[PDB]
C-alpha cells in the first residue's frame, strides 16, 4: 500500500514562502507556526493571515449580527447563565409571528431579526469582496468568488428575496440551532411537500453528485500519487503518466473520461448547481406554485398507491359536521 | 385567478422545468464534454488513412484550442497533435480489436504497461522564483526533517525478496510545497545511485521496506542526467519503473490472484 | 441514550411507504400495567323500589335510578375520583344533600359532562366511552391537565424543579419544548387550538398555483401558522404515544381519502370534542373552584388529548365500562 | 478507438479471476470476469423491472413503483407480484454493484495504480446495504426496505423520517448532513482554486503551487495543500454515509421515540433541570 496517501511519513520543514500580491502585502499579520500532528494529514504551517479592509468590515458586521442574536437568545432565558447553556440549541431569534406584510415589524416581534439579517448580509458581501479581490491581487481567476456568489444568492433567497416576493417577512429563516431546522419543516409543510419540488430534486441530485465526484476525484488522485498526480497544475500544462492513468481508469470503467483540468470544471459546475437549482426552486415557491404535490398531480407526475386501511373521507365535508 | 397561470393549461414553473433541462444538457454536452477532449484527441484507429480530409465528427467533438502562457516562458496549446513516437516493445496477442498487448522484452526497462511513462518536457520543474523545485537535501540546506520523524539517511532499503539492496543517502524535497517526494539510495554492489518515490517506501525506524521490485531490479532504475536536479520526464520514468514492478516484478504478479 | 431491540412495528399504509407504529415493548408493558389498575365493574344490583327522585332530596342528574343502582354509582364515583379521601370528599357527614363542599357541585357538572361525552361524541369515543376514571385515575385532580400557559411536569403528581415552576421565567422554553415532544417550536398548541374554536388547524393550500387575492402581503396567513400546526401535531403524537404515519401518509399531509387512515378522522372528531369540553364544561368551572386550583390567569385546569389518552392510542388500551354503568351514557 | 496515449497501457494481466479468458476490451470498456457478471446482473435486474412494471398500473416513469412485501411476510420470500420482484431485483442490484467494484480493482491493477477508487465505491454499496438489508434484518421484515421508483422512494424517505416526528434532530443525520454540505463546499473551493490558477484570464501567465497556498493562507489563514485536499475530499464525502449509517440503523432497532426527545440526555441532567 501507498502509506503516503494515508499520512505523511517523514515531514519536511523549511523557510516560509510568501507570494507577493499587487497590494496588501503589509496587511498579512501574525507569525507562522508549525503543528506536527496537523503536518501528518496536511500542511504543517498555520498562518499568517491577510487582514484587509473587507475582512475587517466582515468581522465588524458579523459580530454585530452575532451579538444581536446572542442578546435576544439570553433574553429568552431571562439572562440566567446556566439555563442559557442548557437550552442553547432551543433558543432563537424569530422573524415576525404576526402578519405585518412587508411593513417593518416591531422590535419585539421580528425587528431584531430583520436587524440581524441586515448585518449578516453586509458581512457576507464584505467577505465576498475579500474572496474576489484576494484572487486578483494574486493574479488568479475569480472562479471561487462566482461559486461563493451563488451560495450567498441562495441565502438571500430564503432570507429576504422570497419573503419580499410573497410580501411577508414572517417567512424568513429564524436564527438558532434547532429553530433554523424547524423552519425547514414549516416551509415544506406550507408549500405542499418539498420532495415534489423539481428544483429540490435538482439541488439534491447535484449535492449527491458532489459527494460522488469528490469521492471519485479524491480517490483518483490518491491512486496516482506515486506518479505525482497531486501536482495538478503542471499535469494540466504537461500531461504526465499520472493523469493518463487516471483518464484511462475512468474511460475503461464508464466508457468516457475527463481531463485533469476538466474534472475540476465538472466539480465546480456541480457545486454551483446545488445553489443555482435551490434558488430557482425558492424563487418559484409561493410566487408561482402554492402546493408542490398538487402541482405534480396537475401535471400527472405524482405516484399513487392502493389503500391499506380504509380510505377516509374528510369528516369536515360530511353533512351536518361541525366546523 | 392564479399567479403563475398561462393560457391552455401552462404555468411558469412548467416552462422553467424545460428551460432548466435545456441549460443542463447544453453545459454538459456542448461545453464540458468538449473540455474533456483537450487531451488524447483525435483518437487512433486501425490506421486513419484519409490524409486528404478529416472526418466530420472529429472536428465537431473538439473545442477551440486554448493557449496556456507558462510562468517561466513558453506557451502550450491544447488540444494539439502529439503522436507517441517511441517504438513500443509490445505484440498483439490476437487479431481482435481490443485484445491486450504482450511485452516482448523486459517490460520494466522497455517502459510498457504499468511501467509506461508519459513524454513530458525534458525540463526541470521550477519554484515561483525560478529555482529547481525537486532537489536533494545536500542542495536544499535550509530544509530539514521535522523533529519527531525518522531520518532515513543511513538506513538500509529492503526489497521484496527480503534482500538488503542499498542505503538511503539523501531525501529529495519539493521546495514549493515543503514535502519530501523521493529518497535517494546507493544500490549496493553497483556503484550508482537510484531515486525512489516515497509512495513506494514503507518507512520503518531501522529500515525502508520496498515491495514493488526485487533487489536485483534496483540496478536498472532509470538514471538521471544530472546528480542534483530532475526533469519532469525523468520523474515520470523513475515513478513508472516501480509501478511496473507491481505487475511485472515476478511472473506470478501478472496472473490471477485466484 | 438508547433503547435495546427488538422493536414492535405495525403497518398503516401500502407496503413500501414506511407507515406504521414503532413501539418499545418495555414501554408498552409499563403503560399496560399502569392502565390495568382500572377498577373492575361493581357487581350489578337489582332495580328495586322507587326512583331516587322521590327518595332523596337533592338528586338532579341521576334521578331515574333506584336506590341500590344510585348508591352503586356513588361507590364507583368514589373509587374513580377520591378513593383515598372517601365519600366525605364531596359530602357533609351529617347531611348528604348539602352542596356546601365544592367537589359536590363540580362532580354534578362532571356527571353531565361525562354523559355528554358518551352521548354526543360517539364519533370519537364509540362504544368504548369514558368514565370518571379515564381522566381522574384515582385522584380528584387528574394527573394530566393544562393551563393557559405550559406547566411542568406534565404529570402533576410529580414535584416540580425550581426551573420547572411556572414562575421561573428562565424555564419557559423547556416547559414549552416538553409539551411539543422536545421540539424547539415556539408555539403553545393548547391555547392556540384546543382551548377554543377560534383558530384553523389546516394551513396547506388546496390548489397547485397560488390563488390571486389570498396570496400576497397581508392577505397571507403568516408562516407561523405552519409552525403552530406542526407543534400541535408533535404534541398530539406524543400524547397518543405514536408518530405521524399513524394518521397521515406524509406524501400529502393535507389529503384525505387514501392519504389518511381512519384514525385521522377519529382524531379530527377528538379536536372538536376537546373544544366542546373546555369551552362548555371545564373552563366555566373557575367560578366553582378554590383559588389554589386556578392558574395564574384565574383559569380552571382544562383537558387536552393526554388527559384521556396518557400516551396510548386508545385510552386504557380500549378498556370499557359502558355496559356496566348505563347511567353514564349514552342517554336516549 | 484509442486515445493518442492509450496503446502503451493496454497490456495483458491484472485480473483477479480467469486470467486471459476475459482480459480484453470492447470499445473503450474493459471487460474482465466482473464485466461479464455485471452485465449478467444488469440484464437480469432490468428484465425483472420490465416484467414487474408491465403487471402494474402505469408506464409513466415518474409513477412506476416496485415495492417490497407487507411486513407480515417477515424475512421470507413473498409472492412475485406483492414483494417477490422487489426481492429478486434487490439481489441483482447487489450483484451488479459488487461486480462493478471488483471490475474497478482489476482495471486498477492493470494500470499499476492504487485501489482507492473501488475502496471509495464501497461506501455507497455499504449504505445501500444498511437501508435494504441490515436495518430490515434488525427489524424482522423486508417490508421496512425502500421501494424502487423515481418518486415513490421519496415517499418512503418522507414517512420514514416522520415516523420519528422530526428526523432533523437525529444526531447521525446531523452529522451526515454536515458532511454533505461541507463536501459540496470543498469541491467548489478545490475546483475553483485549480481553475483560478490555470486560467487567470487576460493572457496572464498561469500561476503556481505556491500561489495556491498563498491564496488560502491569505483568506482563511491556512492551506491544507495539494495532496491533502484530495485525501480530505475522500474523507469528507465518505463520512456522509459512514456517519449517516448510525443515524439510520439506530432508528427503530435502538430508538423508538421521536428524535427531539433523544436530546433529553442533555436537557434533563438534574444539575440544571
Ligand atoms: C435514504 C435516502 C435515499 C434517497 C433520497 C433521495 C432524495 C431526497 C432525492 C433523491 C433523488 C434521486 N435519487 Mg435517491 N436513489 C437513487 C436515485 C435517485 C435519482 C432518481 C435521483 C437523483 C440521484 C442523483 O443524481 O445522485 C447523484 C448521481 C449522479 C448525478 C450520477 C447520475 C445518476 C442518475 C441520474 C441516476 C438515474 C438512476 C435511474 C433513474 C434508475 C436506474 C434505472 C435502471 C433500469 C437502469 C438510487 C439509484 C438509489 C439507491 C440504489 O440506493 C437511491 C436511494 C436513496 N435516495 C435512498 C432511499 N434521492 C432526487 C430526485 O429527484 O428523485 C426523484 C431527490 O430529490
Ligand atoms: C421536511 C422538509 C424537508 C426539506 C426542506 C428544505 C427546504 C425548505 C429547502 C431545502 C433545500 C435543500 N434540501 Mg431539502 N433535502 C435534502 C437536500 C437539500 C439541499 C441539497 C437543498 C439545498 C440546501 C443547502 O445545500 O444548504 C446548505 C448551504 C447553505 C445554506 C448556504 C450557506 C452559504 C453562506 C454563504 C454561509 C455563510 C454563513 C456565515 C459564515 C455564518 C454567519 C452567521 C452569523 C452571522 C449568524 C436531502 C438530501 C433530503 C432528503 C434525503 O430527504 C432533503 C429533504 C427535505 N428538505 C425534506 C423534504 N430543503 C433548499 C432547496 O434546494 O429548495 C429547493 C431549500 O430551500
Ligand atoms: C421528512 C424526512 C427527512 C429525511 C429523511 C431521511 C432518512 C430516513 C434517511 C435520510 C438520510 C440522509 N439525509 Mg435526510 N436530509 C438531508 C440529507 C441526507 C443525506 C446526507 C443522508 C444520506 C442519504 C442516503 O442515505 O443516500 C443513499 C444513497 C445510496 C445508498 C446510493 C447507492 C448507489 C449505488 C451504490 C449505485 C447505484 C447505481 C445505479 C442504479 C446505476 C444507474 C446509473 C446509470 C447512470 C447507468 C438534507 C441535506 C436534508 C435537509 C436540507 O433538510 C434532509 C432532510 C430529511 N431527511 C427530512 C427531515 N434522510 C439517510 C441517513 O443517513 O440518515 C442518518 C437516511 O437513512
Ligand atoms: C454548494 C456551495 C456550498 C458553499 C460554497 C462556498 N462557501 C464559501 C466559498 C464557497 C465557494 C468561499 O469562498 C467562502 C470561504 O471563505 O471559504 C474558505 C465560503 C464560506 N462558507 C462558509 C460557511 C458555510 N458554507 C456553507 C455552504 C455552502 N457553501 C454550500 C454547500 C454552509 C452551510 C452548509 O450552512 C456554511 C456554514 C464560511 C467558511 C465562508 C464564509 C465566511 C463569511 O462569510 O464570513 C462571515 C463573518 C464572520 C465574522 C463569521 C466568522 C466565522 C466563520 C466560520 C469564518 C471564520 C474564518 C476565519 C479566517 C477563521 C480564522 C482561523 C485562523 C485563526 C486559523
Ligand atoms: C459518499 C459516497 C458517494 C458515492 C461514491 C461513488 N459512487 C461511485 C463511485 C464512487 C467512489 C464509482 O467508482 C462508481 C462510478 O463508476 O462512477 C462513475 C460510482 C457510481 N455511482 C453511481 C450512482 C450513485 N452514486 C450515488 C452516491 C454516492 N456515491 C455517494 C454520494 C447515488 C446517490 C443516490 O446518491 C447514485 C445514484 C453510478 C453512477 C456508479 C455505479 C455504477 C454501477 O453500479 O454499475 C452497475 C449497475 C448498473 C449499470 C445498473 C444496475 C441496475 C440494477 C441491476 C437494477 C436497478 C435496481 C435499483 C436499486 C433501482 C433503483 C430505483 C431508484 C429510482 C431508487
Ligand atoms: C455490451 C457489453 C457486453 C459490454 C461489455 C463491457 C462492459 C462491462 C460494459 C459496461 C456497460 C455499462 C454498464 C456502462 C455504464 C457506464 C456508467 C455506469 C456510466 C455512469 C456515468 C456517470 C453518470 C457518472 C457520474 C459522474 C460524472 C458526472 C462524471 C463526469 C466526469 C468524469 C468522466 C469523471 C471521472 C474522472 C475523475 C473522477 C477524475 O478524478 C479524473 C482525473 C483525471 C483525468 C480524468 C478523470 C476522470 O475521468
Ligand atoms: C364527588 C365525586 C362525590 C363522591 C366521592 C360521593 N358523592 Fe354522593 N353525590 C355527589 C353528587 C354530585 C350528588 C348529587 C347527585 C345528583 O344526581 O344531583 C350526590 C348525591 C348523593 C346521595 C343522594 C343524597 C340526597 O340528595 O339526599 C347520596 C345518598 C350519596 N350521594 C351518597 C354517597 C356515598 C355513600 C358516597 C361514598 C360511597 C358518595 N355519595 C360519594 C357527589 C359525590
Ligand atoms: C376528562 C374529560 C374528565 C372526566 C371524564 C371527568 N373529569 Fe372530573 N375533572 C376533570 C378536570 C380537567 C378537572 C379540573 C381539575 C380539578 O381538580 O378541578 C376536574 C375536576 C373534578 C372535581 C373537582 C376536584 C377538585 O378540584 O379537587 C371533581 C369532584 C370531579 N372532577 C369529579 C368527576 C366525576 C365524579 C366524574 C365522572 C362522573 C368526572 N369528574 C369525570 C376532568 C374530567
Ligand atoms: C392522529 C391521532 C394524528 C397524528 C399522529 C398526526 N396528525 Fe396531523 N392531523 C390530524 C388531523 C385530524 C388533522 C386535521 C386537523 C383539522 O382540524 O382539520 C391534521 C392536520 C395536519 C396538517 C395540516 C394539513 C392541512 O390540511 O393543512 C399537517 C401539516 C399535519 N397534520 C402534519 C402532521 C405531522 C408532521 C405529524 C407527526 C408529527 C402529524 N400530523 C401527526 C391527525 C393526526
Ligand atoms: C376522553 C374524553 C378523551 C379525550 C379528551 C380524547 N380522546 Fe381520543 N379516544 C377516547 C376514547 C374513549 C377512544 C376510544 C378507544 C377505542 O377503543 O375506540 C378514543 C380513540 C381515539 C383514537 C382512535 C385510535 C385507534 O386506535 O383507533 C384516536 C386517533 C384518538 N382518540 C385521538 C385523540 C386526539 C388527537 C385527541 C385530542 C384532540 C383525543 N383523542 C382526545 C377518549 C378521548
Ligand atoms: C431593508 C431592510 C430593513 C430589510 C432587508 C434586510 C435583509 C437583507 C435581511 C436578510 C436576512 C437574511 C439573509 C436572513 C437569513 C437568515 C438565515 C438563513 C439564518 C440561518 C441559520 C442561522 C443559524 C444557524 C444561526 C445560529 C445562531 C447562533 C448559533 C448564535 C450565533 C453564534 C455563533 C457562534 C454563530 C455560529 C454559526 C455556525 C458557524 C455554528
Ligand atoms: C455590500 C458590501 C459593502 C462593504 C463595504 C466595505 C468593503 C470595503 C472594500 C474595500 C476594497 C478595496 N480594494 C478594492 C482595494 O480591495
Ligand atoms: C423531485 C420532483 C420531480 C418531479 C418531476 C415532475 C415534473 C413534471 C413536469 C411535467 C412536464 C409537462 N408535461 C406536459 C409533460 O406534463
Ligand atoms: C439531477 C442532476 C442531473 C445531472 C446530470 C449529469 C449526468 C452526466 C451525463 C454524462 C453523459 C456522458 N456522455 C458521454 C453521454 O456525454
Ligand atoms: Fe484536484
Amino acid at each position: 500500500a501507498d502509506y503516503q496517501t494515508i499520512y505523511t511519513q517523514i515531514q519536511a520543514r523549511g523557510p516560509h514562502i510568501t507570494v507577493s500580491g499587487e497590494w496588501g502585502d503589509n496587511d498579512r499579520v501574525g507569525k507562522p507556526f508549525y503543528s506536527y500532528w496537523l503536518g501528518k494529514i496536511g500542511d504543517a504551517q498555520i498562518g499568517p493571515i491577510y487582514l484587509g479592509a473587507s475582512g475587517i468590515a466582515a468581522f465588524a458586521f458579523g459580530s454585530t449580527a452575532i451579538l444581536i442574536i446572542l442578546f435576544n437568545m439570553a433574553a429568552e432565558v431571562h439572562f440566567d447563565p446556566l439555563q442559557f447553556f442548557r437550552q442553547f440549541f432551543w433558543l432563537g431569534l424569530y422573524p415576525p409571528k404576526a402578519q405585518y406584510g412587508m411593513g417593518i415589524p416591531p422590535l419585539h416581534d421580528g425587528g431584531w431579526w430583520l436587524m440581524a439579517g441586515l448585518f449578516m448580509t453586509l458581512s457576507l458581501g464584505s467577505w465576498w469582496i475579500r474572496v474576489y479581490s484576494r484572487a486578483r491581487a494574486l493574479g488568479l481567476g475569480t472562479h471561487i468568488a462566482w461559486n461563493f456568489a451563488a451560495a450567498i444568492f441562495f441565502v438571500l433567497c430564503i432570507g429576504c428575496i422570497h419573503p419580499t416576493l410573497v410580501g411577508s417577512w414572517s417567512e424568513g429563516v429564524p436564527f438558532g440551532i434547532w429553530p433554523h431546522i424547524d423552519w425547514l419543516t414549516a416551509f415544506s409543510i406550507r408549500y405542499g411537500n418539498f420532495y415534489y419540488c423539481p428544483w429540490h430534486g435538482f439541488s439534491i441530485g447535484f449535492a449527491y453528485g458532489c459527494g460522488l465526484l469528490f469521492a471519485a476525484h479524491g480517490a483518483t488522485i490518491l491512486a496516482v500519487a506515486r506518479f505525482g498526480g497531486d501536482r495538478e497544475i503542471e499535469q494540466i500544462t504537461d500531461r504526465g503518466t499520472a493523469v493518463e492513468r487516471a483518464a484511462l481508469f475512468w474511460r475503461w470503467t464508464i466508457g468516457f473520461n475527463a481531463t485533469i483540468e476538466s474534472v475540476h470544471r465538472w466539480g465546480w459546475f456541480f457545486s454551483l448547481m446545488v445553489m443555482v437549482s435551490a434558488s430557482v426552486g425558492i424563487l418559484l415557491t409561493g410566487t408561482f406554485v402554492d402546493n408542490w404535490y398538487l402541482w405534480c398531480v396537475k401535471h400527472g407526475a405524482a405516484p399513487d398507491y392502493p389503500a391499506y386501511l380504509p380510505a377516509t373521507p374528510d369528516p369536515a365535508s360530511l353533512p351536518g359536521a361541525p366546523k | 385567478m392564479y399567479h403563475g397561470a398561462l393560457a391552455q393549461h401552462l404555468d411558469i414553473a412548467q416552462l422553467v422545468w424545460y428551460a432548466q433541462w435545456l441549460v443542463i444538457w447544453t453545459v454538459v454536452l456542448l461545453y464540458l464534454r468538449r473540455e474533456d477532449r483537450r487531451e488524447g484527441y483525435p483518437l487512433v484507429e486501425p490506421l486513419g488513412l484519409v490524409k486528404l480530409a478529416p472526418e466530420d465528427g472529429q472536428v465537431y467533438e473538439l473545442p477551440y484550442p486554448k493557449t496556456f502562457v507558462l510562468p517561466h516562458g513558453g506557451t502550450v496549446t491544447v488540444p494539439r497533435r502529439r503522436p507517441e513516437t517511441r517504438e513500443l516493445k509490445l505484440a498483439q496477442t490476437d487479431g481482435f480489436e481490443g485484445a491486450p498487448l504482450q511485452p516482448t522484452g523486459n517490460p520494466l526497462v522497455d517502459a510498457v504497461g504499468p511501467a509506461s511513462y508519459a513524454e513530458r518536457a525534458e525540463v526541470v520543474d521550477a519554484t515561483v522564483d525560478g529555482k529547481a523545485k525537486i532537489v536533494p537535501l545536500r542542495v536544499a540546506t535550509d530544509f530539514s526533517i521535522a523533529e519527531g520523524d525518522v531520518d532515513p539517511r543511513g538506513l538500509p532499503v529492503v526489497a521484496a525478496d527480503g534482500v538488503e539492496a542499498g542505503t538511503v543517502t539523501d531525501l529529495w524535497v519539493d521546495r514549493s510545497e515543503h514535502y519530501f517526494r523521493y529518497l535517494e539510495l546507493s544500490v549496493a554492489g553497483s556503484a550508482r545511485t537510484a531515486l525512489i518515490p516515497l509512495g513506494f517506501c514503507d518507512v520503518k525506524k531501522d529500515k525502508i521496506v520496498v515491495t514493488s521490485i526485487l533487489s536485483e531490479q534496483f540496478a536498472n532504475v532509470p538514471r538521471l542526467q544530472s546528480r542534483d536536479q530532475i526533469t519532469l520526464r525523468e520523474e515520470d520514468k523513475v515513478s513508472a519503473y516501480y509501478a511496473g514492478g507491481l505487475l511485472y516484478a515476478t511472473p506470478e504478479r501478472a496472473e490471477s490472484l485466484l | 441514550c438508547f433503547e435495546p431491540p427488538p422493536a414492535t412495528t405495525t403497518q398503516t399504509g401500502f407496503r413500501g411507504l414506511s407507515m406504521g407504529e414503532v413501539l418499545h415493548p418495555a414501554t408498552v408493558k409499563a403503560k399496560k400495567e399502569r392502565d390495568a389498575q382500572y377498577p373492575p365493574a361493581l357487581a350489578a344490583v337489582k332495580a328495586e323500589g322507587p326512583p331516587v327522585s322521590q327518595v332523596y332530596k337533592n338528586v338532579k342528574v341521576l334521578g331515574n335510578l333506584t336506590e341500590a343502582e344510585f348508591l352503586r354509582t356513588m361507590t364507583a364515583i368514589t373509587e374513580w375520583v377520591s378513593p383515598q379521601e372517601g365519600c366525605t370528599y364531596c359530602h357533609d357527614e351529617n347531611n348528604l344533600a348539602s352542596e356546601a363542599k365544592y367537589p359536590y357541585v363540580v362532580a354534578r357538572r362532571m356527571l353531565e359532562m361525562t354523559r355528554a361525552i358518551n352521548t354526543n361524541w360517539t364519533q370519537h369515543v364509540a362504544q368504548t366511552g369514558v368514565t370518571c376514571y379515564t381522566c381522574h385515575r384515582g385522584t380528584p385532580l387528574p394527573p394530566y391537565v393544562r393551563y393557559l400557559e405550559p406547566t411542568l411536569p406534565l404529570n402533576n403528581r410529580e414535584t416540580p424543579t425550581h426551573v420547572e415552576r411556572v414562575e421561573t421565567r428562565s424555564g419557559y422554553v423547556v416547559r414549552l419544548a416538553k409539551y411539543t415532544a422536545y421540539s424547539a417550536l415556539n408555539y403553545d398548541p393548547f391555547t392556540m387550538f384546543l382551548a377554543n374554536d377560534k383558530r384553523q388547524v389546516r394551513v396547506v393550500p388546496q390548489t397547485a398555483l397560488p390563488l390571486v387575492g389570498v396570496s400576497r402581503g397581508k392577505e397571507r396567513r403568516p408562516l407561523s401558522d405552519a409552525y403552530a400546526t406542526f407543534a400541535l401535531m408533535m404534541s398530539i403524537s406524543d400524547s397518543l404515544g405514536t408518530n405521524c404515519t399513524f394518521c397521515h401518509n406524509a406524501q400529502t399531509f393535507e389529503s384525505w381519502g387514501k392519504k389518511s387512515t381512519p384514525q385521522r378522522a377519529i382524531a379530527w372528531w377528538g379536536i372538536r370534542m376537546v373544544r366542546d369540553l373546555n369551552m362548555n364544561y371545564l373552563a366555566p368551572l373557575n367560578a366553582s373552584l378554590p383559588a389554589s386550583r386556578l392558574g395564574r390567569q384565574g383559569e380552571a385546569p382544562q383537558a387536552d388529548c393526554r388527559t384521556c389518552h396518557q400516551g396510548v392510542t386508545k385510552p386504557l388500551f380500549g378498556a370499557s365500562r359502558l355496559k356496566d354503568y348505563p347511567e353514564l351514557g349514552p342517554i336516549k | 478507438a484509442l486515445l493518442s496515449f492509450e496503446r502503451k497501457y493496454r497490456v495483458r494481466g491484472g485480473t483477479l479471476i480467469g486470467g486471459d479468458l476475459f482480459d480484453f476490451w470492447v470499445g473503450p470498456y474493459f471487460v474482465g470476469f466482473f464485466g461479464v457478471s455485471a452485465i449478467f446482473f444488469i440484464f437480469l435486474g432490468v428484465s425483472l423491472i420490465g416484467y414487474a412494471a408491465s403487471q402494474g398500473p402505469t408506464w409513466d416513469p415518474f409513477a412506476i413503483s416496485i415495492n417490497p412485501p407487507d411486513l407480515k411476510y417477515g424475512l421470507g420470500a413473498a409472492p412475485l407480484l406483492e414483494g417477490g420482484f422487489w426481492q429478486a431485483i434487490t439481489v441483482c442490484a447487489l450483484g451488479a454493484f459488487i461486480s462493478w467494484m471488483l471490475r474497478e480493482v482489476e482495471i486498477s491493477r492493470k494500470l499499476g495504480i492504487g485501489w482507492h477508487v473501488p475502496l471509495a465505491f464501497c461506501v455507497p454499496i455499504f449504505m445501500f446495504c444498511v437501508l435494504q438489508v441490515f436495518r430490515p434484518l434488525l427489524l424482522g421484515s423486508w417490508g421496512h426496505a425502500f421501494p424502487y421508483g423515481i418518486l415513490s422512494h421519496l415517499d418512503w424517505v418522507n414517512n420514514f423520517g416522520y415516523q420519528y416526528l422530526n428526523w432533523h434532530y437525529n444526531p447521525g443525520h446531523m452529522s451526515s448532513v454536515s458532511f454533505l454540505f461541507v463536501n459540496a463546499m470543498a469541491l467548489g473551493l478545490h475546483g475553483g482554486l485549480i481553475l483560478s490558477v490555470a486560467n487567470p484570464g487576460d493572457g496572464d501567465k498561469v500561476k503556481t503551487a505556491e500561489h495556491e497556498n498563498q491564496y488560502f493562507r491569505d483568506v482563511v489563514g491556512y492551506s491544507i495543500g495539494a495532496l491533502s485536499i484530495h485525501r480530505l475530499g475522500l474523507f469528507l464525502a465518505s463520512n456522509i454515509f459512514l456517519t449517516g449509517a448510525f443515524g439510520t440503523i439506530a432508528s427503530g432497532p435502538f430508538w423508538t421515540r421521536g428524535w427531539p426527545e433523544w436530546w433529553g440526555w442533555w436537557l434533563d441532567i438534574p444539575f440544571w433541570s
